[PDB]
RNA sequence: AAUUCCUUGUCGGGUAAGUUCCGACCUGCACGAAUGGCGUAAUGAUGGCCAGGCUGUCUCCACCCGAGACUCAGUGAAAUU
RNA sequence: GCUCGCCGGAAGACCAAGGGUUCCUGUCCAACGUUAAUCGGGGCAGGGUGAGUCGACCCCUAAGGCGAGGCCGAAAGGCGUAGUCGAUGGGAAACAGGUUAAUAUUCCUGUACUUGGUGUUACUGCGAAGGGGGGACGGAGAAGGCUAUGUUGGCCGGGCGACGGUUGUCCCGGUUUAAGCGUGUAGGCUGGUUUUCCAGGCAAAUCCGGAAAAUCAAGGCUGAGGCGUGAUGACGAGGCACUACGGUGCUGAAGCAACAAAUGCCCUGCUUCCAGGAAAAGCCUCUAAGCAUCAGGUAACAUCAAAUCGUACCCCAAACCGACACAGGUGGUCAGGUAGAGAAUACCAAGGCGCUUGAGAGAACUCGGGUGAAGGAACUAGGCAAAAUGGUGCCGUAACUUCGGGAGAAGGCACGCUGAUAUGUAGGUGAGGUCCCUCGCGGAUGGAGCUGAAAUCAGUCGAAGAUACCAGCUGGCUGCAACUGUUUAUUAAAAACACAGCACUGUGCAAACACGAAAGUGGACGUAUACGGUGUGACGCCUGCCCGGUGCCGGAAGGUUAAUU
RNA sequence: AGGACCGAACCGACUAAUGUUGAAAAAUUAGCGGAUGACUUGUGGCUGGGGGUGAAAGGCCAAUCAAACCGGGAGAUAGCU
């Protein structure tokens, strides 16, 4: 739910935050966790080579379960679990056999839905199939891009995919960006879409908020000196040319694909 | 107010120390030229 | 006007007397709408202006308590030429 | 040696880092000490640092470093796997008293504890570079139960007053004791035992996980403090004798209770929130390959072993970093009394100091302070500086507003001491006694003793009762930026830089982009509700006209045009 | 509950005076700002010179920065003193 918080101090008038009850209070499952230290952005060489990136809060990684090639054995859902490392949630399951797993949580999943994996699967949220077992113009979630190696595609909070088409061997798919891409129709899919739909209404307030995902602060490029950026400086505030990144490239309409290495799963790119 | 010398010895030697000098072919050479000057004292090992 | 050269523009307010300040007028030398326009409660070791209280800031300085300055003994510099 | 003054959340005490004999004793005064010097952190000589339990080494790992083969690169070399290093973190064990001129949890006395090796006896399924459990973890807040510690009373010893009084409700001092072992309380968490079965834990598994039954609810784990023991001991104010008036033998009374109370302990707990909170080993279990009259495993007793290195002294400073015996800088630990909300402030205890030139004089002028007739900003670029306001409770409080604020707005009244209400009240703490019980560190009742606000009435002293230290000046109009934040170390703290929010644009994952001759790495163990770049800068009402120029994004008829032939 | 309020430790540096061959190659005294957070601090580690890092001043990179320091080419060149 979406809750509005009162304007008692400067920093607090326009927080809104999204509060979701369902949600485990308590600790993780164990045995399912992994270390993940920060990077600060730099690389092997110790080179900054991402820039606003430094601080935040520690975390730990949940390994969550993106192939779902576990066929024939249902599982019933125990609970739903907060991620620091997504902004979608997840949600802990229970094998028969006795075995427990991370996935992501679909729309409309609770606890005590079952899901099932393969080609005999039912059809219904939170099942994974093959795109061949799957009728047309269905939507779909955390799709393969080539089998057996996990779903890539449509992992965010709100995001999901429809097939338009199946020819032969490929289907096409909309993705959230409007592309028209289309992949082999042997790839796993999960039925429904990710539901976190109310992330995107959240708003911050203030800057040490965005301090705490460790964001660090942007600066502009017309408030340098010539020697630091193109944009550099000028008595006043001129801004007497195009505008540009560091490093000299246009920012205002070029494009800048150069694969040319598929070309081939690409129709209606966008727009 | 505080002034540039904090002293040290475990970073001392991890710095300037004999060993350090001689991990690297750079290292080494300011050895030889060390020891072709004739100085007592080749490193700040002690 | 943080923008107005002519300029202390003109009228009104406040003062015994106001090139500053506040409110209007529009002849905008050379405002203007995301290198944003016009408003805005709260906030500020931020710029300008006016009152109450308060006083040696001042009319106009006087006395007093301490550390140097001055004399005696010991030690004993410097710029410059 | 007797007085005076200063610090006392340090200018006291104990360490790390760093220094490296500055420590103690004898001797010397040339140089060093901003003066003299018999003195010294100075010269010379001798002496001093004692560990199975403290620290290091050692076992384990984080960031990160190195890196057999390997991949890449004109050479040098770069990256990285298996591995191997790397604390600022995890991992067995000692407390009190006594003693030296200088060391001690290290020596002595008393009383304890931990991990290994060998051997004997009894009983036995033992076994890993593998599996599981455990180790193992955030911020804030709220109490309750305790201790360190303090105050008073009781008790024991001593005292009867340099000047009026002081045999009493009077004065001074002491009233201290550990680890270990036994008991398992306040309180916290979790339902137990038995049998059968199973696509999971890279193979196995009696262990972990999962499913289905039966039978009982009392089982277990964790846990401050208190009590007992340790202790017929040690310590002990004061006496009595050696006595160079530098010190040791011998002996030694009381050694209880109540109240108050932590920022420390129970607490790695409990409650709650979003930003969702290390790793590995030791340790406890499970089996594989293997070995079984062996070897190994568990328990008891005996015996042996626990090496090596550090240990002096300073450590908010004259010994470390600043060229100096330099108003500077430097992390952790301990936290007494009266007043006080307090680790502020004032005066003190334990303890430590008066800062390495002095003696006189009492001019101008400079520096740091106190007071002031009448006027009260007339000063000045400008109320610069100075003066002034200053506490608690109650009453009361405007425009405007995003309804939270503005606000401690402004302004007004009351504050000491004594007596009574009440020989000390409301409240807090709680003994004896009585009854009961799963008799225990139990429960109910009970109220002695101790401790102790606030208010009202009356009286009373001074010019002044929030008397000292301490401790907001207030209000009206207006420009700029929303706000908390950030910045030119050493002349600029701002209207500049960030900022939440908004828009455009790039990017379908071997992503765009960035560091790299390359390998590769970051972006990201992320996937368009995501990530990069650019401009604007909360919020409210809004954001008009122009595509000729330059850039960017599309388009195909024609003209022009490279290497090549 | 809070980048909430008053205020010590701790972290900062707005005003004035003194000092300016200073006690000090940036400090002292009296006031002043933040003080549960975009906070502050100990130990160790990583980024190297046309490069680093930078809530952006041309700031900082060992009292040195519109291109650090040391050695070398080197007795660079100087129609100028």
């Amino acid at each position: 739910a979406v809750v509005k918080c009162k304007p008692t101090s400067p920093g607090r008038r326009h927080v809104v935050k999204v509060v979701n009850p369902e949600l485990h209070k308590g600790k993780p499952f164990a045995p399912l966790l992994e270390k993940n230290s920060k990077s600060g952005g730099r690389n092997n060489n110790g080179r900054i080579t991402t820039r606003h990136i430094g601080g935040g809060h520690k975390q730990a990684y949940r390994i969550v379960d993106f192939k779902r090639n576990k066929d024939g054995i249902p599982a019933v859902v125990e609970r739903l679990e907060y991620d620091p490392n997504r902004s979608a949630n997840i949600a802990l399951v229970l094998y028969k056999d006795g075995e427990r797993r991370y996935i992501l949580a679909p729309k409309g999943l609770k606890a005590g839905d079952q899901i099932q994996s393969g080609v005999d699967a039912a059809i219904k949220p939170g099942n994974t199939l093959p795109m061949r077992n799957i009728p047309v113009g269905s939507t779909v979630h955390n799709v393969e891009m080539k089998p057996g190696k996990g779903g890539q595609l449509a992992r965010s909070a709100g995001t999901y995919v429809q097939i338009v088409a199946r020819d032969g061997a490929y289907v096409t798919l909309r993705l959230r960006s409007g592309e028209m891409r289309k992949v082999e129709a042997d790839c796993r899919a999960t039925l429904g879409e990710v539901g976190n739909a109310e992330h995107m209404l959240r708003v911050l307030g203030k800057a040490g908020a965005a301090r705490w995902r460790g964001v660090r602060p942007t600066v502009r490029g017309t408030a340098m000196n010539p020697v630091d950026h193109p944009h550099g400086g000028g008595e006043g505030r001129n801004f007497g040319k195009h505008p540009v990144t560091p490093w000299g490239v246009q920012t205002k309409g070029k494009k800048t694909r150069s694969n040319k290495r598929t070309d081939k799963f690409i129709v209606r790119r966008r727009s | 107010m505080k002034r540039t010398f904090q002293p040290s010895v475990l970073k001392r030697n991890r710095s300037h120390g004999f060993r350090a000098r001689m991990a690297t072919k750079n290292g080494r050479q300011v050895l030889a030229r060390r020891r072709a000057k004739g100085r007592a004292r080749l490193t700040v090992s002690k």
